[PDB]
């Protein structure tokens, strides 16, 4: 099965990219136990470029074409305890998006989600939550609450929301 | 959640002394931590941030320290204008706060009754009023009997802040009946101890 | 010049929204995060949430998911912060507030006045006015307690005076209690010489602005 992020305007084939990483929001407050919720970052460019791992194209939500990691997922942060600081997160192995120049582009499901388990295993070993949910993005000014992307010169913007809407436990 | 305890609930100290409160933190993230004033009907004040440094405007006698899970702020020479609740807060979470008033001699309150008005009778209810003027320590327990039932529920009280010229509270409480129930009864007494008296005091009158 | 001004107290019934603005100024707005905080009476100090001024990215805390939602508008350096469905216990002090420092931004160097905002059911209602009268149950030596009963009023608050005023030393004003009805509840008393009684006069002053209520009255023995 395929997930997909429409797209305005609509990416031509060659802005396809590896996915290889991304930068998250934890949600704040006591609670409602045992869960974390994770968003796309609330932060803004400053926040993308402090993680170090973004590489020449530039990108909110997810990091196209960057670096990746040795065997394992890794996830970073300025200070976890702070949920105002955003948390970096380096993919080991990269996740391909094919763009096709209809309007959307596509990622596999199943490599996704593989990847979402990893990423919840480590979120759910440095804060001790039972059960780690993705959700979109809070909200904010289109570049940022949308995955959205500079090739060529041009700016694409694409809704990120089946990327971030499951629960693990 | 970060859980912050904060000690004591109550401070009670004299302009001149030295006043010590401290925040016990769930956790171990020993660098981060804000101490706030607040006095009533307006905003909080930053005080203390990082733990240990002054904010903006903050006198030298005020200081702070962090002993890792566990952290304090000091008032060195307090003065009168320093009597006022006391927040810390770590993050988003913020304690339960710490109430820093003026230690006074005890006084027992004077104690005063209030029969209902013609005036509100009239209008089908009867409301009487048990005046605690002047008393320190704050602790203080008014009870309610109506013929010598103790009343439960249909009483409100209300406590001023402590007085700024003698140091010392007073209390407000309010017994509500209907005008029916009101004429049903004789005997209302108010009920009233404390710590500057030996025995418990009671104030009543006779419907009539 | 760090100044942070909100918008005015208000009152609102069960299942509606309010609105509160917060006007920032002495500083460059999109520099620094923007936190809201309420408070309500005889409480602690709860956090809302933060907004992204440069982003519009928000964090809401876990208890306000689904009923909050902070905007800006960088053009007029103002921040909002919007509370729908609202209930009773959503009768606060709200805060708008700014980090002393944008690295760890939690210590809240800057806050605004606070706005008021009462959660309602009940309707703006004058007060009866009640003598306390000053008898043998209420004298002790050579001192007289008499007062006030200010019954049955929505909204706060009163303001109540002795005399014009005139009278301020041994008089106390209690805070009001909200009673089960909804309406507030409030006393004023004042202890006084018993030998002037049969003399002197004395007036309770009572003004309830919200419903154009003005009332004097004379308390006798
Ligand atoms: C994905 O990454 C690998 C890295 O070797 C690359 O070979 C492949 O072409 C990339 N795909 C896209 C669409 O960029
Ligand atoms: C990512 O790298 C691929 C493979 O070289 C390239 O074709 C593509 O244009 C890059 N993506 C972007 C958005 O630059």
């Amino acid at each position: 099965d395929t997930i997909t992020l429409p797209c305005r305007p609509a990416p031509p084939p060659h802005c396809s990219s590896n996915i290889t990483g991304l930068i998250l929001t934890r949600d704040g407050g006591v609670s409602n136990d045992e869960t974390e919720i994770f968003r796309p970052s609330g932060g803004d460019m400053r926040d993308i470029a402090r993680c170090q791992i973004a590489g020449t194209v530039v990108s909110t939500q997810l990091f196209l074409n960057g670096s990746l990691a040795e065997e394992e997922v890794v996830i970073r942060s300025v200070d976890f305890r702070d949920n105002a600081k955003s948390i970096c997160v380096q993919l080991a192995t990269s996740v391909e998006i094919a763009c096709t120049g209809a309007g959307h582009c596509a990622i596999s499901r199943a490599k996704w989600a593989n990847t979402l388990k990893q990423i919840a295993s480590k979120l759910r070993e440095q804060f001790g939550a039972r059960t780690i949910i993705f959700k979109q993005s809070s909200g904010g000014d289109p570049e940022f609450v949308t995955h959205s992307f500079n090739c060529g010169g041009e700016f694409f913007y694409c809704d990120s929301t089946q990327l971030f809407a499951s629960t693990w436990f | 959640e970060i859980v912050l305890t904060q000690s004591p609930a109550t401070l009670s100290l004299s302009p001149g002394e030295r006043a010590t409160l401290s925040c016990r933190a769930s956790q171990s993230v020993s660098s981060y931590l804000a101490w706030y004033q607040q006095k009533p009907g307006q905003a909080p004040r930053l005080l203390i941030y990082d733990a240990s440094n002054r904010a903006t405007g903050i006198p030298a006698r005020f200081s702070g320290s962090g002993s890792g899970t566990d952290f304090t702020l000091t008032i060195s020479s307090l003065e009168p204008e320093d009597f006022a609740v006391y927040y810390c807060q770590q993050y988003e979470f913020f304690g339960q706060g710490t109430k820093l008033e003026i230690k006074r001699s005890t006084v027992a309150p004077s104690v005063f009754i209030f029969p209902p008005s013609d005036e509100q009778l009239k209008s089908g209810t009867a409301s009487v009023v048990c005046l605690l003027n002047n008393f320190y320590p704050r602790e203080a327990k008014v009870q309610w009997k109506v013929d010598n039932a103790l009343q439960s529920g249909n009483s409100q009280e209300s406590v001023t802040e402590q007085d700024s010229k003698d140091s010392t509270y007073s209390l407000s409480s309010t017994l509500t009946l209907s005008k029916a129930d009101y004429e049903k009864h004789k005997v209302y007494a108010c009920e009233v101890t404390h710590q500057g008296l030996s025995s418990p005091v009671t104030k009543s009158f006779n419907r009539g | 010049q760090v100044q942070l001004v909100q918008s005015g107290a208000e009152v609102k019934k069960p299942g509606a929204s309010v609105k509160v603005s917060c006007k920032a100024s002495g500083y460059t707005f999109t520099g620094y995060y923007m936190h809201w905080v309420r408070q309500a009476p005889g409480q602690g100090l709860e956090w809302m949430g933060w907004i992204n001024p440069n982003s519009g990215g928000t964090n809401y805390a876990q208890k306000f998911q689904g009923r909050v939602t902070m905007t800006r508008d960088t053009s007029i350096s103002t921040a909002y912060m919007e509370l729908s469905r609202l209930r009773s216990d959503d009768t606060a002090v709200y805060y708008c507030a700014r980090g002393k420092n944008s690295d760890y931004n939690w210590d809240f160097q800057h806050w605004g006045q606070g706005t008021l905002v009462t959660v309602s059911s009940a309707s703006t209602k004058g007060p009866s006015v009640f003598p306390l009268a000053p008898s043998s149950k209420s004298t002790s030596g050579g001192t007289a307690a008499l007062g006030c009963l200010v019954k049955d009023y929505f909204p706060e608050p009163v303001t109540v005076s002795w005399n014009s005023g005139a009278l301020t030393s041994g008089v106390h004003t209690f805070p009001a209690v909200l009673q089960s009805s909804g309406l507030y509840s409030l006393s004023s008393v004042v202890t006084v010489p018993s030998s002037s009684l049969g003399t002197q006069t004395y007036i309770c002053n009572v003004n309830h602005k919200p419903s154009n209520t003005k009332v004097d009255k004379k308390v006798e023995p």
